[PDB]
């Protein structure tokens, strides 16, 4: 449980997994004990959509068809894994993470299923 | 075996039935910031988008009804549930209906009462002898002369809070996740009949919900051409919503520059009493420009003739009788409410194109005490204002009535309607309905599966 | 958003992407901003559960195994997507839909999953 | 609907998909008639979570890695489908329940997708 | 306070009461009469 | 019966044929409906006929 938040991005994806999850007849403070639980499901389907419109359709980790730009972090792999950690890695990423999540939806899952509609008919 | 095809699934395909939901609302995220303790309906009330997005749907018909609309009923019952909401948390003013003992005010035959009368103070002792300030239609004598509360035979009181304010503001209605609101972008559209120009919004709109009878305030321009709607024309029974071109200025105002007692009625409650009227002695009164609303006339009373023919006369004449809401123009302006006699500018009689001084008034009546939308159980007390109060508004439109005396084929005569605020919100909801989006959609190709 | 309802259902499946999507103390008001969006992520779930019941289990666009009938709405292909619209198209098959429907839970993903574990024992 | 709940397991994989499915302005009962459908929402969401994680990510039957322990219910095959039934079944497995469980989520997707991942590199 | 007596058999098992009412107005009571039950009502 | 030879339980019973029972008000009553207001007016009981 974010454990591995000070550790590398290296060591942080062997505990990825822990970290997916952890009368009501009142007038009052049945509002306060539920205001919080219905944005939390609000929250959880909001990343749930983004995870199936992508190349993903599954939880944990999921590949895709988009390459990776040099421009964006421009960088040498073991010192992206290695030497680095998640929140010091998010931070730079914070200016093309809107680029990349287009790349996503629009390049691929849309014109993706639409390739293999088209490699589906042969 | 036998080809070809195969059935697939579409997700997100464009098609939508006629249907109704559950709408809310929308302030604009700056009446929050305009405060005074949640001002008409904006408290917790939705921000609309700094950017509303319209999308123009091309090679498209659509087909419109105003009067089945769904999002008038909806408004209806909101700006009542609303106006509940507001007078639920304020001072019930129950022990008002002591005996009044009143007098006549030292010209115009002493509209105002000067009364007298017995009211618990904090302790539940000694009474206190206090005096106020009531209008002639806030009281009816029993049988000095001796008077009492008119609402107290009928129903209950309650007085409105002085921290919230009766002003209108923008509310733009919206339509949740799976919904869509149509809109209709034509210049001439009278409410009935196919659209070939219709575009999608997520909310209405800038909504000003201004409660008023025989004059739209603050609406929506018409383009082009005035506008003429009726549900069912030839039929007298049905009122005729008009919509204008130019908007003609009205100013009313409160010539009576007032004083606020702010007695105790304790513990923790506190009344505000009318006190002494400090000024012109006046009666309230209503300006209209000659110049502007003859104008109007002119241009309105040529469009009567796109269906009661080419030729005819039309003669304009104030309210036939009734209920005070329904024979006088009934507003707010800074809290009170006018009750306005619209007899002056209804009196004209019109040739085929033409009817045969600087300014024109309108005696106006305040009235504190008030039961609208008929309501029983619940009458709403306006507090007195501080100082002279003056307000300018626009007169967007009319509702009207055609005799039943016919003599059809000879003349025909229109009068101020009024009654149904359902028509007031079906004036700024013509252009809007309801549809729910059906995405989901099946489509013959190919692809099968492995 | 919507933009092709009005052109062919050919030309319509370039945009399908985005009509995918788009204090709180009061004791009024708060329902009437509330029961409008829960019944939206109950109508959300409704059309959700049906694609992962079908042949789908994914959004957008997913094929199936069920063979077009000719009873329903005898067509020419081109008379489909290059001539016809959406909305016109839904009005037809309006009688043969609940049909369809029990043909990709029933016929498919009942007798598929199942054909798929015998398949996949050897 | 639940028709087979006295038959054998053999029998009860039939009718398994039948099982899959079946003014709002009040100051209360409105509570009464809330309380009840949004815990079977979350009570929903807590099976269909549980699904993506392990080795289904769909819905009616989906296989698994997972070998079966002798230790937990040693039985002949034809004595478990043929011969028993679900009610009957779930009541020795009970002890063994919550350790297949742990079986699926981290000895597979975990281990699984981290294996595709090596496996899709090359 | 209810002043109560016996109506005109079975023995008076329904009580004629008369007492002071609160009007609309907070001024002036009001004299009216009811009829209760013996069930309903005790003498003090 | 919860517990049939303990006496302190109470014995339920369900009938076959259901019996036709009658009760009646033989009093022939009129509503005062007296205003105590503002808005508020109660029902008195009035004479019987
Ligand atoms: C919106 O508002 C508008 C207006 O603001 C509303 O419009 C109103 O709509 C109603 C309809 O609900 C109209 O009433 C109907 O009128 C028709 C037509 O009447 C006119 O024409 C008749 C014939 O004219 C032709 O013949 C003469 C002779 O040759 C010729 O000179 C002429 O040029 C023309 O060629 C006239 O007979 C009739 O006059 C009579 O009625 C006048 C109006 O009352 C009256 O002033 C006259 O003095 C005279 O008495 C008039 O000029 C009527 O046909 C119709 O009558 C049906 O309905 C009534 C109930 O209202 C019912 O009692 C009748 O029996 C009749 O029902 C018959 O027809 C039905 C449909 O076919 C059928 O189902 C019935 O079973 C029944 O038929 C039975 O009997 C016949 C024999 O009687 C038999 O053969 C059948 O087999 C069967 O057994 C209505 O009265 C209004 O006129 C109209 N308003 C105005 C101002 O015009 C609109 O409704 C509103 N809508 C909404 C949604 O809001
Ligand atoms: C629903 O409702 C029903 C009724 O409506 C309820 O039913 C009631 O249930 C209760 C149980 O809670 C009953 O009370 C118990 O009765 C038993 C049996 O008593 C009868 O039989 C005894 C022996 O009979 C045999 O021997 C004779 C001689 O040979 C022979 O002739 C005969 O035919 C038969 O073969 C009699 O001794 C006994 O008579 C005595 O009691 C009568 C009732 O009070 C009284 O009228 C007599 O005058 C006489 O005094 C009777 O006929 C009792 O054994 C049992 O006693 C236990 O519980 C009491 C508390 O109530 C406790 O004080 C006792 O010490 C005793 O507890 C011993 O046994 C426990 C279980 O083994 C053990 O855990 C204890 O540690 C303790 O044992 C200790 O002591 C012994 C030696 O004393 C020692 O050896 C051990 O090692 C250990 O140290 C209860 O009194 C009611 O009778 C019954 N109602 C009726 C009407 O019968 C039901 O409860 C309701 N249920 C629900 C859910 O609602
Ligand atoms: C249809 O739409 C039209 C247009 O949208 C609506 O018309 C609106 O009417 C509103 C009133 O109902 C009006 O609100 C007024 O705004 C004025 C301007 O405010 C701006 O300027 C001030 C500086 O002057 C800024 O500080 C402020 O932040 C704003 O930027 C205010 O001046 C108005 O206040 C006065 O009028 C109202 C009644 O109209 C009084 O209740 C209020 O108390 C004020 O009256 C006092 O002040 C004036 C001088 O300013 C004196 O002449 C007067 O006698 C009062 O003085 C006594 O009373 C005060 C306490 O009340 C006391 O302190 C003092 O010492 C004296 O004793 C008011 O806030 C909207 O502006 C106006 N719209 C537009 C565009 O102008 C119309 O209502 C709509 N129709 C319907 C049916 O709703
Ligand atoms: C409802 O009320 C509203 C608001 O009161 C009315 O609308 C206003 O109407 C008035 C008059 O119709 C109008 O006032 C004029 O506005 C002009 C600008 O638009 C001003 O320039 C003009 O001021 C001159 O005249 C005044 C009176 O004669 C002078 O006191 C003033 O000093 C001005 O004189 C100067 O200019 C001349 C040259 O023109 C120069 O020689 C002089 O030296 C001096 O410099 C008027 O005040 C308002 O503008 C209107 N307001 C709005 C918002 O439109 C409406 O008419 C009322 N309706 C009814 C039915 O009564
Ligand atoms: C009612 O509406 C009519 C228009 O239908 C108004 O008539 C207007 O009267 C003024 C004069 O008071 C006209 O102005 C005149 O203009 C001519 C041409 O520049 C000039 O020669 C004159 O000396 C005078 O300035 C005005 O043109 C005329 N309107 C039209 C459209 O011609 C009438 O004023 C309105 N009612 C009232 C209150 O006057
Ligand atoms: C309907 O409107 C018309 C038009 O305003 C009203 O006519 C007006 O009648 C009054 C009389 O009460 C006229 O006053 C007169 O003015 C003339 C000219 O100064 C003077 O000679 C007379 O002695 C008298 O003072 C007024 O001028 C006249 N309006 C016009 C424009 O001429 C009519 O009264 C209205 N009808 C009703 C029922 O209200
Ligand atoms: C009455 O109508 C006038 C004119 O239509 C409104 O004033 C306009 O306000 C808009 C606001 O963006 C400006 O762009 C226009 O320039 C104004 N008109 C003129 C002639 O300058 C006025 O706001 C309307 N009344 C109310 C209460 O809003
Ligand atoms: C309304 O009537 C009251 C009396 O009931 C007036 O108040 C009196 O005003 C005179 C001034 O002429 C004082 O001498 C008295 O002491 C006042 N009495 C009370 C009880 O206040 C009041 O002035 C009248 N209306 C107004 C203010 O013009
Ligand atoms: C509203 O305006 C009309 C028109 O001026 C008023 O009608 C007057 O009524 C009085 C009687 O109350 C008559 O003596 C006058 O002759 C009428 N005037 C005209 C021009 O005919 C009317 O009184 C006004 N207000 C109300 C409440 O009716
Ligand atoms: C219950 O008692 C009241 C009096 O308290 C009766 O009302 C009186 O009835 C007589 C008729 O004999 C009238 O003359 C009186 O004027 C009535 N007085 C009042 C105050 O109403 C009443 O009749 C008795 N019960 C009934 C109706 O039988
Ligand atoms: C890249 O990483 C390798 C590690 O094998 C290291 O030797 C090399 O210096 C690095 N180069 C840069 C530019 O980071
Ligand atoms: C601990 O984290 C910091 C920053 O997140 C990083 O620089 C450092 O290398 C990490 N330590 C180890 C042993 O990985
Ligand atoms: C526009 O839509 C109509 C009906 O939906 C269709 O008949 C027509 O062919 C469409 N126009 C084009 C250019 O596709
Ligand atoms: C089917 O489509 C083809 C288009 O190549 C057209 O030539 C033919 O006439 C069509 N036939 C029918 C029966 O629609
Ligand atoms: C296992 O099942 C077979 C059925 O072919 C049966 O003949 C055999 O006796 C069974 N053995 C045990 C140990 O259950
Ligand atoms: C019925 O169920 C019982 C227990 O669930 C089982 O022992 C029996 O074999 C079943 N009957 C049939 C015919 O399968």
């Amino acid at each position: 449980f974010l454990g591995a938040a000070g550790s590398t991005m290296g060591a942080a994806s062997m505990t990825l997994t822990v970290q997916a999850r952890n009368l009501l007849k009142l007038t009052v403070w049945g509002i306060k004990q539920l205001q919080a639980r219905v944005l939390a499901v609000e929250r959880y389907l909001r990343d749930q959509q983004l995870l199936g419109i992508w190349g993903c359709s599954g939880k944990l980790i999921c590949c895709t068809n988009v390459p990776w730009n040099s421009s964006w972090s421009n960088r040498n792999l073991s010192e992206i894994w290695d030497n680095m950690t998640w929140l010091q890695w998010d931070k730079e990423i914070s200016n093309y993470t809107q680029i990349i999540y287009g790349l996503l939806e629009e390049s691929q899952n849309q014109q993706e299923k639409n390739e293999q509609d088209l490699l589906a008919l042969d | 075996r036998a080809e070809n095809l195969w059935v697939t699934v579409y997700y997100g395909v464009p098609v939508w039935k006629d249907a109704e939901t559950t709408l809310f609302c929308a302030s604009d995220a700056k009446a929050y910031e305009t405060e005074k303790h949640n001002v008409w309906a904006t408290h917790a009330c939705v921000p609309t988008d700094p950017n509303p997005q319209e999308i123009h749907l091309e090679n498209v018909t659509e087909e419109f009804n105003m009067w089945k609309n769904n999002m008038v009923e909806q408004m209806h019952t909101d700006i009542i549930s609303l106006w509940d909401q507001s007078l639920k948390p304020c001072v019930k003013l129950t022990p008002l209906c002591v005996t009044l003992q009143c007098t006549n005010v030292t010209d115009m035959r002493g509209e105002l009462k000067n009364c007298s009368f017995n009211m618990t103070t904090e302790l539940r002792d000694k009474k206190q002898k206090v005096y106020s300030l009531f209008y002639r239609l806030d009281v009816v004598q029993i049988n000095n002369k001796e008077y009492r509360l008119i609402n107290c035979n009928t129903s209950a009181i309650t007085q409105a809070c002085p921290k919230v304010s009766f002003e209108p503001i923008p509310i733009h209605y919206c339509a949740p996740a799976g919904f869509a609101i149509l809109k209709c972008k034509d210049k001439k559209f009278n409410g009935t009949g196919p659209c070939p120009s219709v575009s999608t919004v997520q909310c209405t709109h800038g909504i000003k919900p201004v409660v008023s009878t025989q004059l739209l305030l603050n609406g929506s321009l018409a383009e082009e051409e005035v506008m003429i709607r009726s549900e069912n024309i030839t039929n007298n029974a049905k009122n005729i919503l008009v919509q204008f071109n130019t908007p003609v200025q009205i100013n009313c105002t409160r010539p009576n520059n007032n004083t606020r007692k702010s007695i105790r009625i304790g513990p923790g409650q506190a009344f505000y009493a009318t006190g002494d009227i400090i000024g012109d002695i006046r009666q309230a009164h209503c300006n209209v420009s000659k110049a502007t609303w003859n104008e109007t006339l002119g241009k309105v009373v040529k469009q009567l003739r796109k269906h009661f023919g080419n030729n005819t006369i039309i003669r304009f004449a104030n309210s036939s009788g009734g209920d005070l809401e329904v024979t006088t123009h009934s507003f707010n302006c800074g809290g009170e409410f006018f009750y306005c006699n619209t007899s002056g500018l209804f009196n004209s009689t019109w040739i085929s194109n033409t009817s045969v001084n600087d300014s024109i008034t309108l005696p106006c009546r305040i009235k504190q005490i008030i039961n609208m939308w008929q309501r029983i159980g619940q009458a709403m007390y306006a507090p007195p204002i501080q100082g002279v109060i003056r307000c300018v508004s626009n007169i967007t439109g009319l509702i009207l009535t055609r005799d039943g005396g016919s003599t059809n084929s000879t003349t025909e005569t229109f009068r101020p309607g009024g009654g149904d605020m359902r028509d007031n919100w079906r004036s700024e909801l013509y252009k809007y309905k309801v549809v729910k989006i059906e995405p989901l959609g099946v489509a013959p190709t190919r692809c099968k599966r492995r």
